[PDB]
């Protein structure tokens, strides 16, 4: 959970989860066998899966597809598109978002001169 | 008076966004002014040009 | 006539300034050829007492000891005479007579001290003066007429009182090239070009408003200058002058190397 | 995994003024697509390897990396 | 760790220090020490001895000493003003080998920082100024009155894209351009108004 | 500056003899939206408790407020050809309410075509009935000033709208501006002073 | 605008 | 002036250094024609509204033809601006395709019905700019400024 989590890294939804679910779940929050809440927060840990990888392409990309991302967080279109206005309504991304292939795009098309700012920063023998 | 970026579309019925890289002052400030400095001359016009 | 070297002035102002007002003390090293031509190279920081320092600080293990010491490493020849540190007020010196005077021909009448002053100069214009054994011999030197600058210091009476038996001379001063020589980007929109011309022509706004009203005004019934320049609720137009010019001179020149 | 990393990587000397390519990458890796494209350059890009974003819409990687790497007598 | 400062004192003192060895012969690597505070960002405010330099003219393996002449001069300025430790120490331009490194070294005794590098900076001289400016005659201040790390530069060079980048470069341009339009406009209303203070003056001195 | 002063005043001079109301809340009402903008202090006009009541006895200029906002524009122009008729009374005339119908006509057009991506012919035809010619010829006329940002896109006849901002807006105006004022002084700072 | 950017 | 009586260049810096010197002049002759007649130039070239018709009332000089000619191209059709040329005819200054210029700049939207109909690098179309597009007109009071010094030079 730490060279996994906290290294900005990919994930998978269940794929980890039912490959530790002989030792994450049982093994020698997340209670149940029959107890409430136990279950919601282990969904929260299905959260974790979906915010940690839209910070991975937040923090690296410009518009990838509807359906590559769609595909990279195996969900369809819709709940993807849920996560996602959840995960920008909260004012963490900057997501250019869109229904056809325009998609999250990470950009600023009004031209501040932020770019022209970063532009300016980055500017024996004899004995 | 609302979000001033909506202009709609009848056919396939979208609607775009983002419209302006919104108002920084500078102009505003500038063309204003220059507005003003005409008052002061022409209260010169005054001393100067309605003294001679 | 008495010359210097000039790091000496530069150890003098340090030693004067460091040490303000408790008249610190010293004695330079240099060479004799005829009347009065010192020439001083290097100033030698004897010690300070607790607040009040006196011919005690004539030891003998710290100026004859570090005397040999950079006698060896350093300058080699024979002392001047002393100095003093007048903090505040200029050069006069009366209980410093009875502690210098009779100290000079204990060594020679070769032998001058100098009063300086690091508080009142702040300028690059440091008063500087050495002086005489008059204190008796009331009985040459054309000089084009009496030397000039000694028919204006600062006339007190108590100060030429004092020059009764002072009688300065002059300070010459010596240096080279090399040491001459020697001692002579970007923040675009960061929030900087923005917001300082965003500030700036606001003020050119509303203080051109205030100018308006200063020509509408003083157009008529005014006199006197103008009640003598307003020096009440200073002040109208010149800001404008300034405010166009710390712009002129930053929103072009940076950015012009920005190109 | 490893030496395609980096290798498939530093084979990425391309002065090109701002190196864009996918297209060389995408024959020079035998290897399925974006899957070459991506995750080669996810875990490039998550340790520092290559700094740069990438597009595949436009299938375009932009790159700025760093890697002081080569002795390079005849560079 | 922050920079060094300066304060000419030490420079006028090892130039003269260089008047005095440059008898004949012996241009050499004259070290001394210096002596003031040290702490973030200082000078070692005040020179020292030297020891002069000599080892054979050019076979620069044999040293100088005392250590107990090190707390002569430093021992003996704590009884004229106690401020100081010595970090610093010097030697000719512009050369530099093992030697140095040797002394900065085997003699250090407790010298962290002390280049006469990233401490790089050749200061203000704060509050003895005076003793500067007074130093600063003819010609004046202006004329007062006026592989690895070369593969990582050209990382950050090359930009003519101009889409973006010249499209932004022009705007800016164009904005700041307009500023000084504006300006360069009120300061010339002001400069007619000390016209007609002029005319009116003279025109009335008629 | 005579909107927002009739507007916030009320207005009471010695039993109103220079305001000879049943002409100020008038004056108010057909001076605002030249000036006053559409969104800001309109609803401070329409929801603002202190003039409807005293427009309630003057239905004409009344129907005249209520047919922008509303969108009823087939009675808008015949409540400007209204204003047009009593454009005769008032002594501060002519380039008035000739200005003055051409910014009723230009803001009722430009309050229209904003909202929309692209204005088809049959509902700009549908904004009184004129038709084609009249918006053509004029609007044509209006662009050919460049005070909107439509153009007549007879290609397909839908008329398109994005909207360059006002960032434009100051260098176009500050291009006139700053001659004038320089001319100004161009007709002082000679030996003429 | 090098060359072309009288003031002083 | 005088060198104001071709090119189109500078008729209006020399309108500027022309229009100077009349206070009271004459009646016929000098004091006349050469606003009027520089201000036909200056429409000659292609400036219309806004210098033109408040400008009038200073001079009023029998303002006729000219003023009617500048509106004939401030419509811009050759119907009526017919009627201006030949039913005048006498307006003199003899020495067409500049208010065919006008109504052409707007196009129908721009191509025109696939390059066909009558009316009678910075991807925006000209509207501003922050590089070379209004860096040009910028320099301009700046020059103006520092041509204007001329003022400290006299007293």
């Amino acid at each position: 959970l730490l060279k996994l989590f906290t290294t900005m890294e990919l994930m998978r939804w269940s794929t980890l989860v039912e490959d530790y679910g002989m030792e994450l779940r049982k093994g020698s929050t997340d209670v149940f066998g029959s107890t409430e809440e136990g279950e919601k927060r282990w969904k929260d840990l299905k959260n974790r899966v979906v915010e940690h990888n839209i910070r991975i392409m937040a923090k690296y990309y410009t518009r990838i597809t509807m359906k590559r991302m769609a595909q990279l967080l195996d969900l369809s279109v819709d709940e993807s598109e849920a996560f996602l206005s959840n995960l920008v309504v909260n004012k963490t991304i900057f997501a250019k978002v869109d229904r056809l292939a325009g998609i999250i795009n990470f950009q600023r098309p009004k031209d501040p001169n932020n770019l022209l700012n970063d532009w300016s920063q980055k500017l024996h023998n004899l004995q | 008076d609302k979000k001033f970026h909506g202009i709609l579309d009848q056919g396939e019925g979208v609607l775009i966004i983002f419209d302006e890289p919104p108002v920084d002052k500078t102009y505003e400030a500038a063309l204003e002014t220059i507005q003003n400095m005409s008052k002061v001359v022409d209260s010169l016009y005054n001393k100067a040009k309605k003294l001679t | 006539q008495v010359y210097i070297s000039s790091l000496a002035l530069l150890k003098m102002l340090k030693h004067g300034r460091a040490g303000v007002p408790m008249e610190v003390m010293g004695l330079m090293l240099g060479e004799f050829v005829d009347d009065y031509t010192v020439r001083v190279i290097d100033v030698f920081a004897m010690p300070q007492s607790g607040t009040g320092v006196s011919v005690e600080a004539v030891d003998p293990v710290f100026q004859a000891k570090m005397l040999d010491m950079l006698k060896q490493t350093g300058r080699p020849e024979m002392v001047v005479g002393w100095y003093h540190s007048h903090p505040g007020f200029g050069c006069w010196l009366s209980g410093v007579d009875i502690n210098t005077q009779q100290s000079f021909e204990a060594l020679s009448e070769r032998a001058v001290a100098v009063v300086v002053d690091p508080i009142q100069s702040v300028k690059g214009k440091v008063v500087i003066d050495a002086f005489r054994l008059i204190n008796a011999n009331m009985m040459p030197r054309q000089t084009t007429s009496n030397l000039g600058h000694l028919n204006k210091p600062s006339i007190q009476a108590l100060i030429h009182g004092l020059n009764r038996h002072y009688y300065s001379i002059t300070i010459n001063y010596r240096k080279n090239e090399l040491e001459q020589k020697m001692l002579l980007l970007t923040l675009q929109d960061y929030s900087e070009h923005c917001k300082h011309n965003e500030s700036v022509v606001k003020e050119m706004l509303e203080l051109a408003k205030n100018y308006n009203k200063a020509v509408e005004e003083e157009d008529k019934m005014t006199p006197e200058q103008l009640a003598i320049k307003n020096v009440g609720k200073q002040d109208p137009k010149r800001h404008l002058e300034e405010h166009v010019d710390v712009l002129m001179t930053s929103n072009i020149v940076q950015c012009l190397a920005a190109m | 995994r490893k030496i395609q990393l980096l290798c498939m990587e530093m084979t990425f000397t391309r002065p090109a003024n701002h190196r864009q390519l996918t297209f060389e990458e995408i024959a020079k890796s035998a290897k399925i697509t974006v899957n070459e494209v991506e995750l080669l350059v996810m875990k490039a890009l998550s340790v520092g390897l290559v700094k740069g974003s990438i597009d595949e819409v436009d299938k375009r990687v932009h790159m700025t990396w760093v890697q002081p790497r080569v002795l390079d007598l005849q560079q | 760790v922050q920079k060094v400062v300066v304060h000419p004192l030490v420079l006028l003192s090892v130039v003269d220090h260089f008047n005095r060895i440059g008898k004949v012969g012996n241009q050499k690597r004259v070290v001394g020490v210096l002596l003031g505070s040290w702490q973030k960002k200082v000078l070692d405010v005040s020179n020292s001895f030297a020891v002069p330099f000599d080892e054979d003219d050019k076979d620069d393996s044999v040293w100088f000493l005392d250590h107990d002449y090190l707390e002569n001069m430093y021992g003996m300025f704590k009884k004229v003003n106690a401020r100081e430790r010595i970090v610093g120490w010097y030697h000719t331009g512009p050369k530099l080998h093992k030697n140095d490194i040797a002394i900065n070294e085997l003699m250090k005794r407790y010298c962290p920082n002390s280049v006469l590098h990233v401490t790089s900076e050749i200061g203000a001289e704060e509050a003895e100024e005076v003793g500067v400016e007074h130093l600063l005659r003819d010609i004046k201040d202006t004329t007062v009155g006026t592989i690895y790390q070369l593969q990582d530069v050209f990382n950050l060079l090359p930009d003519v894209s101009l889409q973006e980048f010249v499209k932004a470069f022009y705007l800016k341009t164009n904005d700041q351009m307009v500023v000084v339009y504006l300006a360069s406009l009120i300061r010339s209303v002001v400069a007619l108004h000390n016209l007609i203070n002029n005319k009116i003056a003279n025109r009335d001195a008629e | 500056q005579a909107a927002e002063l009739f507007l916030d005043t009320v207005s009471t001079f010695t039993s109103y003899e220079l305001m000879d109301y049943k002409t100020f809340v008038t004056y108010t009402v057909y001076v605002s939206m030249i000036a006053l903008e559409r969104p800001d202090l309109r609803e401070k006009v329409i929801k603002g408790a202190e003039i409807l009541e005293v427009l309630h006895s003057l239905p004409a200029v009344r129907q005249y407020l209520f047919s922008l906002y509303e969108c009823r524009y087939s009675v808008f122009f015949q409540s400007l050809a209204v204003v047009e008729q009593e454009m005769k009374k008032d002594w501060l005339f002519a380039p008035h309410y000739r200005y003055y119908v051409r910014e009723m006509r230009i803001h009722a057009y430009s309050q229209l075509l904003e909202s929309y991506r692209s204005l088809t012919l049959g509902y700009m035809a549908e904004a009184f009935g004129v038709g084609v010619e009249f918006i053509d010829q004029e609007l044509s006329r209006f662009i050919a000033a460049g005070r909107l940002h439509c153009k007549i896109d007879k290609v397909n006849e839908i008329v398109e709208t994005n909207r360059p901002d006002s960032k434009n807006w100051q260098y176009q105006e500050t291009i006139k501006k700053g001659d004038l004022l320089l001319n100004r002084v161009q007709k002082l700072s000679r030996v003429i002073n | 605008q090098v060359i072309e950017y009288m003031i002083v | 002036y005088y060198t104001g009586r071709l090119e189109y260049s500078e008729a209006r810096r020399t309108m500027t250094n022309a229009l100077r010197k009349a206070p009271q002049h004459t009646a016929v002759g000098f004091k006349q024609t050469v606003h009027k007649l520089l201000i036909v130039v200056e429409l000659l070239l292609g400036e219309i509204p806004d210098r033109l018709q408040f400008r009038q009332p200073s001079l009023k000089r029998s303002l006729m033809p000219y003023f009617l000619l500048t509106q004939a191209v401030r419509t811009g059709n050759l119907a009526k601006f017919n009627q201006v040329l030949d039913q005048f005819g006498e307006k003199f200054q003899a020495d067409i395709i500049r208010l065919r210029h006008n109504v052409i700049k707007t196009g129908v939207r721009m191509i025109s019905l696939s390059y066909s109909r009558i009316s009678l690098s910075k991807e925006m179309i000209d509207i501003y700019s922050t590089r070379e597009p209004q860096l040009a007109f910028h320099q301009r009071i700046s020059f103006c400024l520092d041509i204007h010094n001329m003022s400290v030079k006299a007293m």
